[PDB]
RNA sequence: AAGCUCCUUCGACGAGUCGAGUAGUUUGGGAAUGCUGCUCAAAAUGGGAGGUAAAUUUCUUCUAAAGCUAAAUACCGGCCA
RNA sequence: CUAGUAACGGCGAGUGAAGCGGCAACAGCUCAAAUUUGAAAGCUGGCUUCGGCCCGCGUUGUAAUUUGGAGAGGAUGCUUU
C-alpha cells in the first residue's frame, strides 16, 4: 500500500518522508517485500516507474540489519550501464542514507582512477559502478568485497547493447554467490537477457511485470527538427533561442547533471530566469520546482534527457536538445511525440555540429521528415566576452565549467552510437570555447606477431 | 627552528600524563 | 608423468636418419654399447 | 551475534578528535592527581577581529540573512568565501 | 653457399651456450671448457632471470643457433642444465652436481680443440625412451 | 619546470647538443687553473639537488684531476680527490657535496660545493647550520661526504658486513678478547 | 549503407596452430637456418 | 621588432620595489582613516616555462646568450609543441 | 602453517616509483628531439631504417652490455623513425 | 596559522649513476663480499635484493645514486675525586 | 648467544661471519623534483636619535606549502594556539 505499511527501521523511513513519497508505485509495492524476504526478483520495468527505489530499499536496510561499518567494505553493488544515471542512483542513495552511517560511493568511467581507488580501499558500503570500471577495480584495486550479499544490475538491456557481455559475465564470476541476493531489471526481454539471469540469479527467480506493453512508437505522425551550429556557438544560439523566445513554454535537455548545474548558475550572473532540474538538488526541491513549471504560463527548465525519461512531460512549446541524445531510438520516437504534445502546436529541434550530420542518414533510413532552420548570424547575443570575464574571475563558476565541460566531453566518449557521436571528430578548442574557456582544460578523451619461440600457459599461479 | 617545527611544537607539544597501576 | 606416445612423437621431429643403410660412421660417430654399465 | 566476521566488533565501544582523548583505599599521590586531571578549566574564547566584524555587518546590512546571496556578492566579499563559512562567521558575532 | 660445411649432405647445426646471473667460477669453468670443445657454438653470459624462458629463443635466433645450452644458477650454489632446440624442438632440464673442471690438475690428459669427439652412450640410453630423446638432444 | 627538462639533458650526454657543450667548456677549462672559482654551475640542476642555494656564503669550485692508474689502483676516488684538493685551497669553508661535470683523456672535470660556515646568512639557516658545528671539520678528509660514503661501504645489507659500523671498529671488536667477572 | 536505423553498423601470422601432446594448442614457428651472417 | 616589443612590455613593467612600499602605505592608511588583477610582465624560468605548459602565455622573449644555454635550449621548441 | 585471517592492504603510495605520469613522458619526448641522437643510436638507425634489424640487435647488445637494455633502446628507436616518417 | 574528514580534481621521487667487460685490492663470501681505475654506457605497468624443480622465471620485500640527528658503546690523553 | 656454525681454504697451516633470540637505549626528520604569480612575500652589510632608513644578494630562484607506508587542491565541520 504506503511506505509506512512496511515495517522498516525508523531512521529509513525518516528519509522516504523527508523525500515526499507517501505512495508506493506498481514496481515499489510488488518488488519490495519479496526482496526484503531474501528472494531474488526479476523485474521488468521502463525507467521512472520507481525502481531506483525499488532496489535501493532492500540494500539499505540490508547494511542497516546487519550493522555495516567502512571497515567491512562493500555489502552491495548496483551495476548501472551508463555514468549518467550512475550519477541518478547516486543521489537517491544520498537521500536515502543521509541519517544512516554506512558510506556510499560512485565508480564511474571517465573518472579519477587513483581517487576511486583511494575510495575504495577506505570502504564503501554501497557502490554504483559502471560495468567496465568496476571490472577494473575488482581486478586490479585491493579492496574488500568477501561480504557482499546484495547485487543489483539495472537496466540490463542497455549494458548488453552497449557492449558489455563480455565485462559482465566476469564480473559474475569474480564476486562472490552464496548467501547473496541477486535483482535484475530490464525493459524488454532480448535474448541475451536471460543467459544474464541464469549466471547471475538463482534457479528460483520471481517474475514481475509492470511493463508497458501499449508502446506508442509513432512512425509517420512526427516532424523532427534540427539546427546546424558550429561547435563554438552552442550557447549562444542557446541564450539567443531563450531570450528572444522568452514567454513560452521551454524545456532544453542536456547531457549531465554537471551541465545543468553550471548552465544554472551562469544563466543567473547572465540575468535570464530559468528553472532547473538536477540531482545535487533536494528530491522536495526536484517536485516543487516541475509542479511550479508544469502549472506556469511561460518558463524555461533545464533538466537532463535521462531525468525527463522518469517524468511527466507538460504541455510546452519547444522541446530541445542542446546535447547529443542518450539513445537516439527513445529520442526521436518518445520525446517527438511528447513534443507534439496531444493538440497545441509543439515543436522538437536538435543542436548538430557539423561533423554530426550522419544522424541525417540515420533519420533518412528510418524515414521521418526534417526541417532545418536558418538562424542569420546577426541575431546571435555575442556575450561571449561577458562569459570568459566572468569564467576567469569568479572562481565558482570556474569549477562549474571545468565540471561541465568534463563530463560533456566523458558523457560523449561513453556514447552508444559511435558513428555519430564521435570524440575523434570533435574540436576541443572549440567546445571549450561555448563554456567559456580560451585554454580547453585538459581531459582523457579515452577514458600482429606473438612471442617467437613461446607456447600457451598450462601451469602456474599467475596473478 | 624552522616555522614549520614551530607549527607541530605549538598544536602537538609533549603532553603530562600517567598510567595508574 | 610419462607420457610415452607424445615422447616419440617428439622424437620424430628432430630424428636425424642415422642408419649404416645410408649414413657412415664419420657423420654422426655415435656408439652404442651392448653392456649396460 | 556477527554476520559479518568481524575480530573488531568485540572490542568496539571516519574521523576522531585530534588534539585530546575524550576519556571516561587508593593512594594520595594518584587521587591528588586525578584532582589535577578532572578540574576544570577556562575556555578562552578566540574573538573576531574588527575589520572582520566590519566586513561581516556591512554583509547583514546589504543582504540581511541570505547567506547565498553574500557568498555570489563580489564587492563586500571580495576573498570569496562559501556561505557556509560566512554563516559560521556571522553566528559567532551574534548577528544570526 | 654459407653454412661452411664442405660435405656431400650438411649438418647444419649451431649451439648458444648461456649462462644466468648468479653463476660460480666452477659453473663458469665448465662454459669455459664445454666451449672449448664445442668448435660451433658461441659464448654468451649473464641472461636476466627476470626475463621469461622464450626470450632465449629469439636471442639464438638473433645468433643463428639452433640449440641452447642454458647454465641456470639458483641461490648462487646449484647448476641447472638446459638442452633446447630453439624454434620449436624439445627441450630438457637438468640438475647438474660433483662438478671437476679442466683446470684442475689432477686428470692429465688433453686433446686438441675442436677436434671430433666419438659419442659413446650407454645401453640404457636406446631401450627407454626418456633416454632417447635426451640422446638425439 | 624548467629543471626537469634538464635532468633529461644530463642523461642523454652522449647526444649532439651535449656532446658539443662538454667539448667547448673541456677546451676552455683547460687555459684555466687546476682549482678555480665558478660564479655559477654549469649544472644548475645537479648543483641544487645536491643542496646548492644561491645564497650568500654558498660558492662553487671546479677542479680538474688527472685520470688513469696510480698494477697499483688508487682506492681513494678522484672525486674524493677533487674534494680534497679544493678543501685544502679554502681552508675556511666546508665541502658539501660534489659532482661530475666533464672529462677529456687526461684530466677529469669536477665541481664542488661549499658553505661558508662564518657568514651569518648561512648561520641563521636551520637547514644548513648543521656545518657551523666543529663535528664537520674537513668531512672530505674523514669520508664523510657522498663519494667518501660510497668508499666506505656504508650500506645496509648483508653484502656490507664488514664496513656498515665502520671497517676497523667491526675489526676491532671481532678481535677483541672479553673476559667477564664471573667466568 | 546504415542497415538499422539507430544502430552502430557493425564491423603477419608467424606461426601454425597444431594440436599438442596432451592436447590442447601449439605452435609450430618457422625453422632457422644455421649460417654464419656476413657480421 | 625588438623596439615594438618593448614599447607594449614597457607599459607593463612589474613595480619597483619602493613604489610597491608606497602603495601598500596607500592602502594601510586608508584602513586607519577594489581593485583588479595586476596586469604585469612575467619571468623567472621556473615560472615561466609553467606557464609554457599550461598555456596561460601569449607571448615569449628569449634571451640569445644564457651562458649556461642548457637553461633556454628546450624552451623554442616548447613554444612551439 | 598456521591459518590466518588475512587482510587487504592499503595501495603503497611507494608503488612504481619512477615515472609513469604524463608529463615526464612529454618531456623526455621533447629533450631527445631537442638533443639529438647518440653515436651509437645514429648506427643502429641507420641499420634499422636499411632494414638490417638482425645487426642493430647486436650492435646495442655490445653498447650497453645487456639484451635487455639491447631490445629496449632498438624499441625506443624503433618508434623514432615511426613518428618521423610520418611527419615527412 | 594548525590537525582531521570527504572526493565526478591532481600526485612531480636524485645519471658518466646503475649495468656489461677488464685489471688491482680486499673479504668467510668469483650473484665479483666490498671498493677503486680503464673501455662502453641504461630504464620508466621502472629499478634493487631475495624465494622457487615444480613448468616459468608466476611470488615476496624494499626504493640507490642529496642531507641532518641525542641515548645505550670506546677511552694508557685533559680537570678532578 | 648464535659459534669455532655457515663459508673459503699449498682443504696443511688454518682463517672465519650473519640472520633469528634475551637484553641496554630509544626519536625522528630536512631538501631537489610544483607557478607566490592577486603582487621576493626572503636574506647579508652600512648609517642609526635604536625607531627605521639606504646599498647589495637574488628570478640561472631567497621565503611559506610538500618529502611516496606520503602529499596537494577544493568542500565541509569540529578541534588547537
Amino acid at each position: 500500500q504506503e511506505f509506512s505499511e512496511l515495517n522498516l527501521s525508523e531512521k529509513t523511513t525518516k528519509a522516504i518522508a523527508e523525500m515526499g513519497f507517501t505512495k508506493m508505485t506498481e514496481i515499489q509495492r510488488r518488488a519490495i517485500p519479496p526482496a526484503l524476504a531474501g528472494k531474488d526478483v526479476l523485474g521488468a520495468a521502463k525507467t521512472g516507474s520507481g525502481k531506483t527505489l525499488a532496489f535501493l530499499i532492500p540494500a539499505v536496510e540490508m547494511l542497516s540489519s546487519l550493522r555495516f561499518k567502512p571497515r567491512n567494505g562493500t555489502g552491495a553493488i548496483v551495476v548501472t550501464p551508463t555514468r549518467e544515471l550512475a550519477l541518478q542512483i547516486f543521489g537517491v542513495a544520498r537521500e536515502l542514507m543521509k541519517y544512516h552511517s554506512q558510506t556510499y560511493g560512485v565508480v564511474i568511467g571517465g573518472a579519477n582512477r587513483r581517487a576511486e581507488a583511494e575510495k575504495l580501499g577506505k570502504g564503501v558500503n554501497l557502490l554504483i559502478a559502471t560495468p567496465g570500471r568496476l571490472l577494473d577495480h575488482l581486478q586490479n584495486t585491493p579492496f574488500v568485497f568477501k561480504n557482499l550479499k546484495s547485487l543489483i544490475i539495472d537496466e540490463a538491456d542497455r549494458i548488453l547493447e552497449i557492449g558489455f557481455e563480455d565485462e559482465m559475465r566476469q564480473i559474475v564470476k569474480i564476486l562472490p554467490k552464496e548467501d547473496r541476493q541477486t535483482m535484475l531489471f530490464s525493459a524488454t526481454q532480448t535474448t541475451k537477457v536471460e543467459d544474464l539471469a541464469r549466471i547471475s540469479l538463482r534457479p528460483g527467480p520471481l517474475y514481475i511485470n509492470v511493463d508497458e506493453e501499449k508502446k506508442y512508437s509513432t512512425v509517420e505522425g512526427l516532424e523532427q527538427g534540427y539546427v546546424v551550429v558550429e561547435a563554438d556557438k552552442r550557447f549562444l544560439l542557446l541564450f539567443s533561442f531563450l531570450k528572444k523566445m522568452a514567454k513560452k513554454k521551454i524545456i532544453v535537455f542536456f547531457s549531465s547533471c554537471n551541465s545543468v548545474k553550471y548552465y544554472s548558475e551562469l544563466l543567473q550572473y547572465i540575468d535570464l530566469p530559468v528553472l532547473d532540474l538536477h540531482g545535487k538538488q533536494k528530491q522536495q526541491k526536484r517536485t516543487n520546482t516541475f509542479f511550479e513549471f508544469c502549472n506556469a504560463k511561460s518558463g524555461t527548465l533545464i533538466c537532463t534527457d535521462v531525468a525527463a525519461r522518469g517524468l511527466d512531460i507538460p504541455q510546452v512549446d519547444w522541446i530541445v536538445q542542446f546535447d547529443p541524445p542518450d539513445d537516439p531510438r527513445d529520442y526521436i520516437h518518445r520525446v517527438g511525440r511528447t513534443a507534439r504534445g496531444n493538440n497545441g502546436k509543439g515543436r522538437s529541434l536538435l543542436f548538430l555540429q557539423p561533423c554530426e550530420l550522419g544522424f541525417l542518414a540515420h533519420l533518412k533510413a528510418a524515414k521521418v521528415p526534417v526541417v532545418e532552420y536558418d538562424f542569420p548570424k546577426n541575431k546571435i547575443l555575442n556575450v561571449q566576452s561577458q562569459l570568459e570575464k566572468l569564467i576567469s574571475t569568479n572562481y565558482y563558476l570556474n569549477q562549474s565549467a571545468k565540471e561541465g565541460y568534463r563530463s560533456y566531453i566523458h558523457a560523449y566518449a561513453s556514447h552508444s552510437l559511435r558513428s555519430v557521436f564521435d570524440v575523434h571528430k570533435l574540436d576541443l578548442v572549440k567546445v571549450a570555447k561555448s563554456f567559456g574557456f580560451s585554454t580547453p582544460p585538459r581531459v582523457d578523451i579515452t577514458l600482429g606477431r606473438r612471442a617467437y619461440g613461446s607456447q600457451p600457459r598450462q601451469g602456474g599461479r599467475y596473478k | 627552528v624552522l616555522e614549520k617545527t614551530k607549527k607541530r611544537l605549538t598544536h602537538f607539544p609533549q603532553r603530562k600524563y600517567a598510567v595508574k597501576a | 608423468i610419462n607420457n610415452k606416445e607424445g615422447l616419440l612423437t617428439a622424437l620424430r621431429r628432430i630424428q636425424l636418419d642415422i642408419n649404416p643403410k645410408t649414413t657412415p660412421f664419420s657423420f654422426h660417430q655415435s656408439v652404442v654399447a651392448s653392456k649396460r654399465t | 551475534s556477527e554476520s559479518d566476521a568481524v575480530p573488531q566488533q568485540q572490542q568496539q565501544e571516519n574521523h576522531i578528535r585530534q588534539h585530546d582523548l575524550e576519556l571516561e583505599s587508593k593512594p594520595e599521590v594518584l587521587r591528588a592527581l586525578e584532582r589535577e586531571a578532572t578540574r576544570p578549566v577556562e575556555k578562552t574564547v578566540r574573538h573576531q577581529s574588527e575589520r572582520e566584524r566590519e566586513w561581516l555587518q556591512r554583509l547583514v546590512d546589504k543582504h540581511g540573512d541570505d547567506v547565498a546571496a553574500m557568498a555570489r556578492d563580489r564587492k563586500l566579499n571580495p576573498y570569496q568565501q562559501t556561505a557556509s563559512d560566512i554563516k559560521r562567521r556571522l553566528k559567532k558575532a551574534g548577528l544570526l | 653457399d654459407r653454412s661452411n660445411i664442405i660435405a656431400e649432405r650438411k649438418n647444419k647445426q649451431r649451439v648458444l651456450v648461456l649462462s644466468s646471473r648468479g653463476v660460480t667460477y666452477r659453473h663458469r669453468h665448465l662454459l669455459n671448457d664445454l666451449a672449448s670443445m664445442l668448435p660451433h657454438g658461441r659464448k654468451d653470459a649473464k641472461f636476466d632471470t627476470k626475463s621469461r624462458l622464450y626470450e632465449l629463443c629469439e636471442l639464438a635466433e638473433l645468433y643463428n643457433c639452433n640449440n641452447v645450452l642454458f647454465f641456470e644458477a639458483r641461490k648462487g650454489k646449484d647448476l641447472y642444465m638446459w638442452f633446447s632446440k630453439v624454434p620449436n624442438g624439445p627441450t630438457v632440464k637438468f640438475y647438474a652436481q660433483n662438478l671437476h673442471t679442466m683446470e684442475e690438475l689432477h686428470f692429465q690428459g688433453n686433446c686438441l680443440k675442436g677436434s671430433r669427439p666419438i659419442l659413446s652412450f650407454d645401453a640404457a640410453f636406446e631401450q627407454e625412451p626418456y633416454l632417447k630423446v635426451i640422446k638425439e638432444l | 619546470g624548467a629543471l626537469k627538462y634538464l635532468e633529461e639533458l644530463s642523461k642523454k650526454k652522449q647526444s649532439d647538443v651535449v656532446r658539443f657543450l662538454l667539448r667547448v667548456r673541456c677546451w676552455e677549462y683547460r687555459q684555466l687553473n687546476v682549482i678555480h672559482r665558478a660564479s655559477r654551475p654549469s649544472r644548475p640542476d645537479k648543483a641544487r639537488r645536491l643542496g646548492y642555494k644561491a645564497k650568500q656564503g654558498y660558492v662553487i669550485y671546479r677542479v680538474r684531476v688527472r685520470r688513469g692508474g696510480r698494477q697499483l689502483k688508487y682506492q681513494r676516488s678522484l672525486r674524493a680527490t677533487a674534494e680534497e684538493r679544493v678543501g685544502r685551497r679554502c681552508s675556511n669553508l666546508r665541502v658539501l657535496n660534489s659532482y661530475w661535470v666533464n672529462q677529456d683523456s687526461t684530466y677529469k672535470y669536477y665541481e664542488v660545493i661549499l658553505v661558508d660556515p662564518n657568514h651569518k646568512a648561512i648561520r641563521r639557516d636551520p637547514r644548513i647550520n648543521w656545518i657551523c658545528n666543529p663535528v664537520h671539520k674537513h668531512r672530505e678528509c674523514r669520508g664523510l661526504t657522498s663519494t667518501g660514503k660510497k668508499s666506505r661501504g656504508l650500506n645496509k645489507g648483508h653484502r656490507f658486513n664488514k664496513t656498515r659500523a665502520g671497517r676497523r671498529k667491526t675489526w676491532k671488536r671481532h678481535n677483541t678478547l672479553s673476559l667477564w667477572r664471573y667466568r | 549503407e546504415i542497415l538499422e536505423p539507430f544502430v552502430d553498423p557493425p564491423r603477419d601470422r608467424n606461426y601454425r596452430i597444431e594440436k599438442d601432446a596432451n592436447g590442447g594448442i601449439r605452435y609450430v614457428y618457422d625453422e632457422i637456418d644455421p649460417v654464419y651472417d656476413s657480421d | 621588432l625588438a623596439a615594438q616589443a618593448f614599447k607594449l612590455l614597457n607599459k607593463y613593467r612589474p613595480e619597483t620595489k619602493q613604489e610597491k612600499k608606497e602603495r601598500l602605505l596607500r592602502e594601510a592608511t586608508a584602513i586607519k582613516e577594489v581593485s583588479k588583477k595586476p596586469y604585469t610582465v612575467k619571468y623567472g624560468l621556473n615560472h615561466v616555462v609553467g606557464l609554457i605548459e599550461n598555456k596561460k602565455a601569449s607571448l615569449v622573449l628569449i634571451a640569445n646568450d644564457v651562458d649556461p644555454i642548457e637553461l633556454v635550449v628546450f624552451l623554442p621548441a616548447l613554444c612551439r609543441k | 602453517g598456521h591459518k590466518t585471517t588475512r587482510r587487504v592492504l592499503k595501495e603503497r603510495p611507494s608503488r612504481r616509483k619512477g615515472a609513469q605520469s604524463k608529463r615526464t613522458q612529454f618531456v623526455r619526448s621533447l629533450i631527445r628531439e631537442v638533443a639529438g641522437l647518440a653515436p651509437y643510436e645514429r648506427r643502429v638507425i641507420e641499420l634499422l631504417r636499411n632494414g638490417k634489424d638482425k645487426r642493430a640487435r647486436k650492435f646495442s647488445k655490445k653498447k650497453l652490455g645487456t639484451f635487455g637494455r639491447a631490445k629496449r633502446k632498438c624499441e625506443e628507436l624503433q618508434r623514432i623513425i615511426a613518428e618521423s616518417r610520418r611527419a615527412h
